[PDB]
């Protein structure tokens, strides 16, 4: 499955000033069943990262800070970290801003 | 209460009086309007500037911080008279806390949030919700900014039975992250970002008043072309290595009140008496 | 030329000095920078305010109009010192014309357009093109506004052989419509619209200077992630009967120099000597 | 062909404060060959209009003022008023703003 992944809200700083990310995924996960978004978090944080982990994912889960959107749709109703990724989906990782 | 327009006022407002939606009728809305801004630095200034200019009846401001001796509230108000002498500016020359925040809001028709501290940001929504007031919240750090219009129109606490505007908790459920928090003092700020966001904040507030969007609807549902009950969270990223990009303004439509929200949802253990006492202690850090 | 930073300056700019892209290195760019604003009312004010604040070296302003006795140039400059004492503000206390416009631009590094008259808007691009200067143009009437970044980096007149930034004529080819023209005096203006647009204009100008985007590229082509040669035309519509809508900010990518453009294209009959004489008489009305 | 049509830049004022417009078209024009965008101008101005003609189209052609975009793409390279409309195309009519 080839998808486009985006960052914003002072997150992309982690990924070397890059917001737009296109990488094709394996259709099947490690245990042979279809890619979930538990996968994308693991793949991204381990390989796509360009910085020290604390700021994106901690204790085997995303930091409460960030929101995830699938085709600009709430991640929680559509699968909530166990979502069979689609062949051209868009996933957005935005760190909620609490300064002003 | 004022029913008529001064030659003084008619002269000042004529430039925006002759626009679709903003008659002698639409302008008087703003003149009798009472808006409050929580936070005087950064987003406060431009927000306040464009309310003042618009001739918002009364404009409140809340900041105990001084300039970089002289409180920033006072500095700013002094500024605003120059823009528009006619409005009544009301300085809360201290910092908001649970003990008072209840007191500081009950008067005002529309609440703007520029507070810059996560704990405070949650506090306001809670109160705003309970007291039954619409919040235009907005945030800015470093190269990025974002804005949203919550609890408009203001739907009573726990009324999940009707399509109902989301609270700040409903949105941004439990985070703030404890060690992922950067401040405007900590991480800096480009000017045009906080500027865009403030000006827009005023924008949303003015809209709410002029078109009367804080007014509950007729058993009829609320039009979704207002984007009130399902409101966009506009995210502005400022890239100083690029021109205006298609992905400069991204508009993330948001969900109506989360039926299970701690605060505005069904079976909330949140009371105005509570926050006063230190009840949901804002130790989430 | 200035190589070092005053404790005075270091104190004022520290808030935006500590942001990615904006070091002692990035800040000095702005301090040696020379920006010009054509038009002092409406878009002028906020544009100028956020350049001033940013500490743009020299800030020019051009408007022969008075307030509603005292020229609006003077009024505004008086305002700006309050925001930032350190910049050199330079008032052209008259109105721009073909006879002078050549003279009024040749000094300045970046040109902002806030002129509010269609004839003038075309004139500037022509000159800006010929003299070889980048234009951040912006417009606002009533409930709607829009912005674009032309001729950045500035590609010489007629050089169609290379991927090259579009002029105002290249974009907006022959229109202005004669009887479809509304002015800001004619049709009014909501505050947050002109505010958003001005603040953004400053935004684009600052970017150009800080990241050095007016600098021609290395036989190498220009990165398209700058959105300079193929620049977005951001359109802001302000609906005062709705909240921020997904279709609030729409971003229309635009074409590089039209090879057949009257002015910046191949076989242009446009000369700096020409405009002076009244050559392309701005009778398009 | 069902398409969505939009207005902006102080044009929609003509169409009663409405920007978004969805109406399905006949696939074939009056003379039986496929719908062009010469058609949409004629259909819109005659039926969809809510105001007096001078401001949108004059002398059997759009006012020089306005730009037309097809899927946010310049109209001029893609057909320029003689464009076979597609089954889900987006056409945008924005009056160029010359005030400030
Ligand atoms: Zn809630
Ligand atoms: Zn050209």
């Amino acid at each position: 499955i080839p998808i486009t992944v985006d960052f914003s809200g002072g997150l992309e700083m982690l990924f070397d000033n890059q917001r737009r990310h296109s990488i094709s995924l394996p259709a099947k996960d490690t245990e042979g069943k279809p890619v979930t978004i538990a996968f994308l978090i693991d793949y991204i944080c381990k390989k796509l990262m360009k910085d020290p982990t604390d700021l994106f994912v901690l204790d085997n889960h995303i930091r409460p800070g960030i929101l995830v959107l699938i085709n600009d749709a709430d991640w929680e109703l559509e699968g909530e970290e166990a979502y069979e990724i689609q062949p051209n989906d868009n996933i957005l990782f935005v760190s909620t801003l609490h300064g002003g | 209460t004022q029913k008529s327009l001064s030659k003084e006022e008619i002269e000042r407002y004529s430039r925006q009086m002759i626009v679709p939606g903003m008659g002698k009728e639409g302008q008087l809305r703003l003149m009798n309007a009472k808006v409050l801004i929580i936070g005087a630095g950064g987003l406060g200034c431009p927000a306040a500037q464009y309310l003042a200019g618009a001739g918002v009846g009364t404009i409140g401001i809340v900041d105990g911080d001084s300039v970089e001796g002289m409180l920033k509230v006072d500095s700013l108000i002094t500024h605003l008279i120059e823009i528009n002498p006619l409005p009544v500016y009301v300085p809360y020359r201290f910092d908001l806390t649970p003990q008072n925040a209840a007191q500081i809001i009950k008067p005002w028709d529309v609440i703007l949030d520029c507070t810059d501290n996560p704990a405070t940001r949650y506090l306001i929504s809670d109160v705003c919700v309970l007291l039954g007031k619409p919040l235009v919240s907005a945030a800015s750090v470093q190269k990025s900014g974002q804005l949203i219009v919550l609890n408009c129109p203001p739907t009573p606490q726990g009324v999940v039975n009707k399509k109902a505007a989301p609270c700040y908790r409903c949105c941004f459920k439990k985070p703030p992250p404890p060690s992922a928090q950067t401040s405007k003092g900590e991480a800096g700020i480009m000017g045009p970002v906080v500027g865009m966001m403030g000006v827009a904040q005023a924008g949303e507030a003015i809209k709410i008043l002029v078109s009367q969007l804080h007014m509950p609807p007729k058993g009829e549902e609320v039009s979704p072309e207002k984007n009130l009950v399902q409101p966009t969270l506009l995210i502005y990223t400022y890239d100083l290595n690029s021109a205006i990009g298609p992905y400069s303004f991204r508009a993330l439509k948001m969900g109506g009140r989360k039926k299970d929200c701690f605060a505005c949802g069904e079976n909330s253990t949140l009371t105005l008496d509570g926050i006063k006492s230190g009840n949901p202690n804002y130790v989430q850090q």
